Order: C-alpha cells, then structure tokens, then sequence
C-alpha cells in the first residue's frame, strides 16, 4: 500500500490569499504550537503536563513579481487599522491518494518588506504571520 | 433555461445510511406472480412495488450488512408451478458470490445443493449458498439451522432468515470473521443449552446463541465435516474459503482474458505468464490478505509425467531441455501461499 | 562474540500508533531525562547529586502520504479536550541477537502541522511529544 | 490466434447442456457454444474432420 | 481433444523425495515359492505383491 | 524450413514417359528435361496455441 | 522484422529555428533529465525514488557560414531582454519505417560565440540551450 | 571442465520490456550496489562493515528504429504521473551450459531522449534506469 | 544555397590589438557565458530559468617572435595600475558570403608569460583575458 510515489510533492501546491490566486508562491507553512505546563503528582516519578491552548504561526514565500503585499497592508498599517485575511492551501499530487485543502483564517502578518534587492540576486519575499482558526476541506 | 435559481431550503435531520462495500454480490430467488425477470437492487428504497409485502421484507433483510451493506443484490422472480431449474439455468450466466432463496422445500434444496456442487466441481466457478436444513458435505454449502427467529414480534422460519445471514456474510471485510458478530435487530430465539450448541457446531451448523449481551453468531464454519489430507481443518472456515475463492476468480480472469487462445504455446510465453501471476500475488501480499514469501514456478514433475505419457524418451536429456520441451497446448504450473486465521480462542492464567 | 553484523539497522523498525500500523514512518525517538539537584557534603571536595524524577520526551517523523495527525487531534484540540495515545516500537534486525519491542504510553503531542510545502521538495512531517509511562516486551 | 474460448457478449441465453455431452460433441467434430460465469463462449476451435489417417494427423 | 481445461486447485502442504542417481546397478537373486522369473525394480514404492514379507524387506 | 527438388517424383514421371534409369547418373536424372512440369518438395513446422492450463496451489 | 537498413541515419536530419530553415546544421540534441530523490521505506532493503520534475537540456552545432546567432540574440542580451524560441527537428530516412518530427519550445540559449577561429581550421559553432516544453508531430 | 566455448556471448541475448519483445536491443545491464557503512571494533586493527541495503541501477541501449521510449513515457511524465515497468532478460548461448533468465521489476527510467542526431552518424539511444526487485527464472 | 566552399577558414583571420596589427596571430576566441538561475514554478514539471547577466571570456595565441605582451603590461602590473585594451577581429574568406568584423572592448588579461621554452620545441604564447563590451561592424 505504501510506495514512494505516494509521497506528496510540493510542486503540486497552490495558494489563494484574500480570494485571489497567488501564482508566484514558493512555499507555505502553517502550524499550531501548543501551550503546556508541567505538573508534578505526589507519588509519581514521571512529570505530566496540562494542555492550556495554542498559538498559530506560519509564513509565505513568494517570487518578487509585483507589489502584492504593499497593496494589501501598507496604507492601513500606517493609519492604525489592522486588516485580517483568509488563505486557502491546496496540495493535489496526481500520484497521491487524494487532495489536501485547508482554509487558514484570521491571519495577521508580522511585517512588511518595502525593498530587498542585491546586485546579481533574484528577488524573493518572506512574509511570516499568525492566525487563530482553520477549517478542513478535502482531507485524505 | 429559465431564471437564475437560488434555492435555500430548511428541513430536519435525516437518518444516516451505512456505507457500501466494494465486495460481496448476493443473488436471491423469490416467487411472485408479478414483475418477473431479473431486478438489480442497489439501495433499500429501490424495490419494485409490484412484489408482495413479504418479498419486500425478505429484500430488506438481505439489505442489512454486518459492517457494510452488500455490494449488489440480484433478484430473479418466478411465478410458480415450475422447477427451480429454470432460475438456476439463467443464473449460470450471471456473476455473484452467494445464493439464497427464502421459500424452499426439501427437493428444492436438493436442486440448489446439487447445482452449486456441480458449478464448483465441474464448471470451475466458486459460488456458495446459504440453506436452511441441508446436510451437504461441501465447503460451498453453509447450513444455517436456527428455528423461529423473532424480530420485532414476528415469526421467521429457518429457511426465510437466510437472507439476513447472506447479507451479514457479504457485508464483512475480508480481514475479519463473522464469529461472535451480534445482530441487534434479533430479540428472541428458542431456549438452547451450551452442550447442544457445541454438538451442532461440531456437526457443521451455523447457529445463533445468546451470550453476554445480545444475540450473536456462534462460529463461522461451513457444512464440511469429512477431513482428508488434501482438505484439512482450514477448509471448514468461512473466511479462508472466501479468500481462496477471490484468488481463484482473479487468477482465472487474468488467464482467460490475456492468454487462452491468444499466444503461441512456447517457453517464452510461459515465462511471461509466470511473471504476471507472480505480480498478482505480490499485489495480494501488499494488502496483507496472504503472508509474504509466496512463489510461482513451472511444475516439473507434472511436465515430466506428461512427456512420458506421450512416448518421449527421457534418456540423456538435460533438465533444461525437459523444462523447455514443447507440450502441445498444455501448461503445468504450481505455487505456494499462506493465509492466517482470526483470533477466536484465548487462554489467560492468572496467579494471585 | 561481537561482530559488525550485530549492530541494529534502523530500516528494520516498525511503529504502531493508537493501535494502527504506520507504514510511512521515517524515525522514532523516546527518552527519559532525569532531574538531578546538586548537593555539597561538608568535608567532601566532589559535589554529589540527588535523583528527583524524570521527564519523557520523544519525536516521530513521517513521510507525508495522508492526513493522519489531522484526524487524530485537530478537532479535539480546538474544543479543549486533549487526547492521549499509546505507541509501540519494534526493532527486529535479522542479523542481530533478537527483537526489541517497547510500548510508550500516555503520549501527548506538542503541536500540529496543518501545511508545510515547498516547490521542488518532497513532504515530511515532524511531530514531537511527551510521555510518562512505558513497558518492556521482548528485550534482548 | 484461435477462436477457442472467445466470448460473445450479445448472446444472453443458451439451452443447458451437461459436460460429458459437450465433450462427446466436441470429439464428434462440432463447434458448440457453452455457458460460463460471465458471458457465453466458444468451446473449442475444432474441425468436422474425424477420420484421421497416416497422412492426415490431428493438426 | 476434449474441452479446454483451466483448473486452479487448492491443497494442503506436501514433501519432496531425494533426487535420483544414474549410478549403481545391483543384481539380487532370491528363492521364492511363487512368481518365479526376472523382475526389474525401479523403486521401493512399486514392488510386486507376490513376494513374502521377509523377501520384501 | 527447406525447399528442394522432388527427386522421386521426377523419377516416377521419367519412368512413365519411358526413359531408362539404369546407367544414368543421379545428376543426369536430376537435371533431365521434363516438358512443362516442375516437381518440388518442402518441410515446415507450426506450433499450437495456449488453451489448457493447470495451476496447483499449495496453502 | 528488424533489419540493419531500418536504423536512422543522421544525414537525413533537418532543423527549423524561429521559423527559418537551418541548412548548415551539423547536429541537434534535446533531452529531458528527470529530478529523482531517494526514499527509504521501512522494512524494504532496496531504496526507491520519487519523481519530482525535469530539466530540458540541448545543443546545436553549425558550420560557420553566417552570423545567425549574433543577429538572433546579441543586441537583446546586452539590454537585459532575453528572447525565447521554438525549434522543429525532423528525421526522415527513406529506408526507415517512418518520420520523427518534434517541436521543442521555450528555448533559452546558454551563451553567445562572438569569434572562435584558428589558422588552418574550418569554422564551427556550438550553442547549448535549455527548454521546458515539447510536442509530438509524426512519431513512429 | 572449463572450456573457452562455454563463455556466454552477448549476441545471444534477448529482452522483453512491458511485455513486448525488443528486437533492436544492443546492450542490457542491471546491478545491485550495496550500501555499506564502516564500523571500528575496539581491539581490532581491521575495519569491518555493516550491510544496510542496496540501490538497483541499470541501462538499456537500442538502435534507433522507432519511437519506443517516447510512446512509453513522454505524455505521462509531463503530467506528473510516473509509470513503472517490468523487464525480462534472457541469455541462451547454444554452446554454454544452460540459460540465464531474470525478471527486473519496478523499473523507473532516468531521462527521455527527444532527439539526438548528427550528420554521418547512425542513431542510437541510451536509457539509464533504477529498480528495486527481481526474480530468478532459469539460473545455471 | 549551402555549399562546402562557404564555410569560413581560420587562415583568413586578422587581428588588431591596442590599434596595432598582430601579424603573428595563431588563434582568437571571445565568448559571452550567460549567468542563469533555476526557478521552479508551482504546477509546472519543467524547471525554468531567469537570465541574470553575462561574463566575457577569451584567449589569444601567438607565435613567439617578439616581446609584445611584456611591453603592453609588465611594468604597469607591478605598480598596481591595470591597463585595459580594445581588440578588433576580422574574418574575410574570399569564398564566403561576406566578412565578420567585431570589436571587443574593456579587455583585461589574465596573466603574463615571462619565459616558456624547451629544447627542440618552437615558442608559442597563450594569453587568456576577460571583457565586458563589444560592437558589430560588418556582420553577415
């Protein structure tokens, strides 16, 4: 049942941001980090933990072909009104069992790159973010 | 094409349906004066209204599966005052796994028993029947002997409850067995002692018992009782025979579709056939239906015997030359496989 | 008695998680870190220690072939009800002395990866965890 | 190729016949249809020649 | 030539005897009260039933 | 496969016409004039197709 | 059915570049090199591979009779505009079974030879390139 | 018992690929290269090794008479579906002791040649591959 | 329209360096090697490239008849002043279609040969260089 062809390749990934497809996407990450507190029980040598919540962290990397992030957030951040976004990530490798599609919601970006260029180097943009919600569409 | 439609409607919750199995095809023979022929049933609601209510309940019984609903039901209807041979001759053409018929008599059971033994032994098609009171000595006959099964304050005789049993067996995944599977819809069965149940299971009967909890099946045996060296105890179990029949059908399909009458009978083509069969067995091993390390090869002893029976002189003939010798239109192959049984018996000794 | 062939190879490892075999396993780790406190004894130059307990830490890495972790924990973590698991690891190298089988119990995972893909890269998942109990079946 | 075991899909019913009878008919020199799981098919691609001599063999 | 025979059979496990040698011919003369003559023997599984148990062994 | 002159048929035809076979070389017989007739012979082999299979599975 | 006369001779090759016939062509080559990455499966001794994509590589050699390449790319390359091309190769040996014609698309050349001459040596030009797409017209 | 006539000649080789005879075959190679890792044992001057697995590598060379490889893999590779194949090689020299026939399975090719021709040179195709399994039919 | 006589012979080459004719020239070469960087596009199996610039590389070979290069660069190189030059190469074969004349500019030599002699061997000098600009005068 398990064969090397079933492993999902990242070249078959696709991304939508604020309803618009992002053809220049290089990578996408989203992960929930749990908050755990140690608890020592009387009479027990092994220390246990209590689950308290989670913090959502992620990032997007794009080839620099346009001013997408500038238009999304620049003017609003200066005025003090922070916008929030929805992203949809899809991974559909034809040799895998099926598609994995996930919506990541209430996204707030961590920064904004105005310029980053070097002679002899092609342009790339790294945009970390935080989030609180998600939904499963097409799990395997 | 009309105006654009945005139709948003409200309703309360609907009852869930059990999932369909990719495996398990059931053919059931019923009698009614109306709506004869062959009817293919997929879901419980799709039942022709021409049948009487009793036949509707029989179909509904066969629809319930164990873990999944059976893949497909084929219904053949006969008016009556005619032999069951008329339906058996037609069914010789269709493809199915289990055969049941809620209304039957002793001679009719004799006809079904002889017909299935004929198919399996002479026509080389692996099929099975679930019959009420039949003492067949075959692995193709499953003898369900339980009287007066009560479902929802009703009376079911032994012969007419076999639709439920057939659906149960067809609805079970191949990795599992029907031993100790419980039937929630059953309420009451006649009083039965453990010694009598032991005796009946020893005689080859598929029975219900009352155990801790609800009603459940006792053991997953066939009607086979006579054991020889070629046919040991493993051939008495339903699960093993189901796996063997699947293997037989798949290999036969490959051979008949790709090779019979299509290629010249040379040693190279024999090797190609061997590779194909080995790849099918590897596919089976990847799903854990059979154990690892199975083999396929030329049957050397059988080929030597055939060559000798034809007047060939096996003197100063190399083993390679014998292996590659022309054998008319015949091919001799052999293989080894291994199948595991389910967990059914547990001993645990506790020191205090 | 000792020869190079006796060293156990990691390719002969197998893993069960919550009763289900995971054929896509890449590596498995589980280790007990002891808590020790320094104690200086009057008249003694060498400082000694007192054993106080232990904390179990581990990790699993898988090839990304399905949504196993999503189905195991995602919905429950959002509602606040943390599940706990049992894992069984087996190492059976045919050229070694014997098999080593261990059950690791009361497992609590540290995070959940919703997506991690990059163009031109095959997908992998890293899932750290903590635990408190274990049992030995088939030691060497 | 040969027409042995070639299946005819559009045929859906055939008179019943026992196995020894089919064997005898084939050995008599007749081309017959037989019934099988799935469709109907040709039994054996045989001729009507039955008397074989030293110059005319079974080929 | 009969009908085509496609038979796939299932059976319990079986063993194999030792391979044979083309070296070694023995002449053995024994007196018996029945079935006099010359008897060539290829294997111990196939010995004619006429000989006594003492001569059979 | 092979093809060659049918020497025996040529001899029978020559006998039927009345020529002498004694004191005639074999080469003389082979190259003799035969009006408008040509006598030849050949040999070929043809194989059968796959129609019977036995597979014995040990469990 | 295989005869020595059926082998295709390279003298019966023809080439179009940017829609123009290249009468002075000496050789033509184009190949897709697959990107494959190793994947070791637990319990399996033979290591398998996962297919990730391909890189198209090729080359053209010409007798030096004109300034074809100079005119095609020289002025544009210096200004920072990179042109892309389509090539069509045909192999039609009269003694072969049929013809093989293939279009190679999105071609980008690797370099530009301004001068390469030596006393007593006839002039030749070698031009490597990369490409991403192709089409089959008249395969055999 | 060893005579010069017993050495197997490569002219008596035959090859099937994907069930079809390859009449235009020039050479066939298949080899398992073992992965071995050094292990130094205390007290022993000679360094030993531990066997960890193998990688199957091979190649096929053909005279160019048709578009066999193009039809086998070209359209599928571009879409991201990688096909796998079975090959059977037979070596039956009439003056040798016997025949050697081997099935090579789960074959994945390394590249695809679209065109490779040169004026005055006859066409040949070299196709490397990898594989993971095999079977012995008729060893000597 | 392509004839064997049209191929340009290297014996009909001429060279000017720093405005002076070089009668003892044996070969001349100048080539632009492009800098290309791979770019994987999401959803595309074929890897593409982005053009980033070029590096000019060349060489001159001379029969050793005088101290041309010594006088051109020797004293200046030792003092830390690096000179730059212009070269003009002309190829005018009487049987060809026309002439090819190219100016290569901002030339910086890679080294300086002070002595290289061997008994029984005639003297030659190989002088590699780099460059950044060029102009077309009389292309074909």
């Amino acid at each position: 049942n398990m064969e090397a062809r079933n492993v999902m390749s990242g070249t078959w990934g696709e991304l939508w941001l604020d309803g618009n497809k992002v053809a220049e996407v290089k990578k996408f990450q989203a992960k929930m980090e749990f908050t755990k507190e140690d608890i020592i029980i009387a009479g027990q040598m092994g220390t246990d933990t209590k689950y308290m919540g989670y913090k959502g962290k992620g990032s997007i990397t794009l080839y620099h072909v346009s001013s997408r992030m500038h238009k999304l957030i620049g003017e609003k951040i200066k005025r003090g009104s922070e916008p929030r976004f929805v992203a949809i990530s899809k991974l559909n490798d034809p040799d895998s069992y099926g598609a994995e599609r996930i919506a990541v919601k209430n996204i707030a970006f961590d920064d904004l790159t105005l310029a980053d260029w070097e002679v002899g180097v092609k342009g790339e943009i790294e945009a970390p973010f935080t989030f609180t919600e998600y939904d499963f569409l097409d799990i395997i | 094409i009309g105006l654009p439609s945005i139709n948003i409607s409200f309703k309360e919750l609907a009852t869930t349906v059990k999932e369909r199995s990719a495996r398990g095809i059931i053919a059931m023979v019923l009698k009614d004066a109306k709506a004869l022929g062959l009817n293919e049933i997929h879901e419980k609601e799709d039942i022709p209204v021409d049948l009487s209510a009793e036949n509707k309940e029989y179909i509904n019984l066969a629809l319930m599966g164990n873990v999944n609903t059976p893949n497909k039901l084929l219904v053949y209807v006969i008016e009556g005052e005619a032999d069951i041979q008329t339906a058996l001759d037609f069914l010789e053409t269709k493809e199915f796994n289990y055969l049941c018929m809620p209304k039957a008599v002793e001679a009719d059971k004799t006809a079904i028993k002889n017909w299935i033994i004929k198919l399996r032994d002479i026509d080389k098609v692996k099929v099975k029947a679930v019959l009420g009171k039949v003492v067949g000595n075959h692995e193709g006959i499953i003898n369900f002997t339980t009287e007066d099964v009560l479902v929802g304050e009703k009376k079911y005789s032994v012969d007419e409850f076999t639709s439920r049993v057939a659906g149960l067996i067809a609805g079970t995944p191949l990795s599992q067995s029907v031993t100790y599977t419980k039937l929630s819809d059953v309420v009451d069965i006649p009083k039965m002692t453990k010694v009598d149940a032991e005796s009946r299971v020893n005689k080859g009967e598929l029975i219900l018992i009352k155990e801790a909890g609800a009603i459940r099946i006792a053991r997953g045996v066939n009607s086979l009782t006579e054991l020889t060296a070629e046919k040991g105890e493993m051939f008495q179990k339903i699960k093993i025979v189901d796996t063997l029949d699947i293997i037989h059908s798949d290999i036969r399909k490959v051979i008949i579709d790709d090779y019979i009458g299509k290629v010249t009978n040379s040693y190279d083509n024999k090797c190609l056939l061997i590779v194909a069969i080995k790849s099918y067995l590897e596919e089976l091993e990847k799903s854990a239906l059979i154990e690892s390390d199975s083999t396929v090869e030329i049957d050397f002893e059988a080929q030597k015997s055939y060559l000798k029976s034809k007047g060939v002189d096996l003197s100063y003939m190399t083993l390679q030359e014998i292996k590659e010798a022309n054998t008319g239109s015949k091919v001799f192959l052999k293989a080894k496989i291994k199948v595991l049984d389910a967990m059914e018996d547990i001993d645990l000794s506790i020191e205090i």
